[PDB]
């Protein structure tokens, strides 16, 4: 049902 | 000036669900340095930026990342494109116009139009008086509206002669008996 | 790399100064939708997809949040390396052949975008047009530069001109693409 999007992972 | 960051996320598909390869680039203004590929299944530096980074993504979320490619990928393709994208059908329309004004047996251009479909397979054919024409077709790429339908224009080089008989033949998904359009002299 | 389909789920681009953000989601290269940012809301190209999928805006917000993080924390790591600007590419075409009275859209076609800020608009007759205008939001590209469409519903008339009007900051004068029914 609900889409999932592709976690943007932050740096240090 | 002016400095820009780009995350770009793709679910590469092939064969359905089956060869699905996620990867994700990391870039810097028009630089990528950072990726994660399903297909080396971890992290990797492209350029010096990314050198800093590396073991730190590695280490923070790998196991999180891995696991997208089902529940986000793999998921979204069976659950929400399955229904919409895979599904969404468009019609060509197909519609024959002549370059220059109408002559007897002055060499003039024929121009196939086939317009608004969806998904871009599809396939076009002229026929002169019921045969193949395979001498001086010619075709632009198939073109992305931007608007989720595609069009093509096919032309073939002709000269206008009475009892003659063109037909532009259409062949795509959406359609159950492909489409065929007539021209005569 | 060759595949049958291609999703990009999530593609953030955060630019500075502005803290202009996009957020996209594409499948095949056409946009699923962009999230509004102001208004927290995903906006859906075709309506009705809306019907039997969705999005929680909020995922996009994050993630743009990331990508306010990740520049700068970028930028310094680069020693505050400029992006060079590139010189936009248009070319206007209609989505179906021109019949007189006739509706029918102009399509001006932009690419090789970058940075992604443009103003592309429409001159009808050379006077600035606003209705029927509708635009896309910025598309990636294989060499990490973007493209965009602007599109122009309009009636077909025989003495009647058409201009694409695209500013970019890679253009010394405004680019003009022009058309007309032939
Ligand atoms: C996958 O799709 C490609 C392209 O349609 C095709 O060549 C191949 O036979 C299919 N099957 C495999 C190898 O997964
Ligand atoms: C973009 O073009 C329009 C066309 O009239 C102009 O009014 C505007 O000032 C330009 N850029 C912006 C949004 O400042
Ligand atoms: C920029 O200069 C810093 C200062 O030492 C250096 O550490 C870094 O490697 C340089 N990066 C680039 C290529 O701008």
């Amino acid at each position: 049902s609900r889409g999932g999007a592709s976690q943007y992972r932050p740096s240090q | 000036r002016h400095f820009v960051v780009q995350f770009q996320p793709f679910c590469y598909f092939t064969n359905g669900t089956q060869r699905i390869r996620y990867v994700t680039r990391y870039i810097y203004n028009r630089e990528e340095y950072l990726r994660f590929d399903s297909d080396v299944g971890e992290y990797r530096a492209v350029t010096e930026l990314g050198r800093p980074d590396a073991e730190y993504y590695n280490k923070q979320y790998l196991e999180r990342t891995r696991a997208e490619l089902d529940t986000v990928c793999r998921y979204n393709y069976e659950e929400t494109e399955v229904p919409t994208s895979l599904r969404r059908l468009e019609q060509p329309n197909v519609v024959i116009s002549l370059s220059r004004t109408e002559a007897l047996n002055h060499h003039n251009t024929l121009v196939c139009s086939v317009t608004d479909f969806y998904p871009a397979k599809i396939k076009v054919r002229w026929f002169r008086n019921g045969q193949e024409e395979t001498v001086g077709v010619s075709s632009t790429q198939l073109i992305r509206n931007g608007d989720w339908t595609f069009q093509v224009l096919v032309m073939l080089e002709m000269t206008p002669r009475r009892g003659e008989v063109y037909t532009c033949h259409v062949e795509h998904p959406s359609l159950k008996s492909p489409i065929t359009v007539e021209w005569r002299a | 790399i060759e595949a049958d389909h291609v999703g990009s789920y999530g593609i953030v681009v955060y630019q500075s100064p502005g803290d202009i953000g996009q957020y996209t989601f594409e499948f095949d290269g056409d946009e699923l939708f962009y999230v509004d940012l102001d208004k927290k809301e995903t906006i859906w190209m075709l309506p009705e997809f809306a019907q039997l999928r969705s999005f929680d805006p909020q995922g996009g917000l994050q993630n743009i949040a990331t990508g306010k993080h990740n520049l700068g924390v970028l930028t310094k790591r680069s020693n505050s390396t400029p992006a060079t600007n590139e010189a936009p590419q248009a070319t206007v075409f209609p989505k179906s052949p021109v019949l007189l009275g006739q509706p029918n859209t102009l399509i001006c076609f932009v690419d090789n975008i970058f940075p992604p800020v443009i103003n592309i608009t429409w001159l009808r007759n050379s006077k600035s047009v606003a209705d029927g205008v509708y635009e896309t939001s910025f598309f990636v590209n294989r060499d990490y530069s973007f493209h965009k469409l602007s599109y122009l519903t309009f009636i077909p008339s025989d003495d009647d001109i058409y201009d694409c009007k695209v500013e970019h900051w890679g253009l010394e004068e405004p680019v003009l693409k022009h058309w007309e029914p032939e």
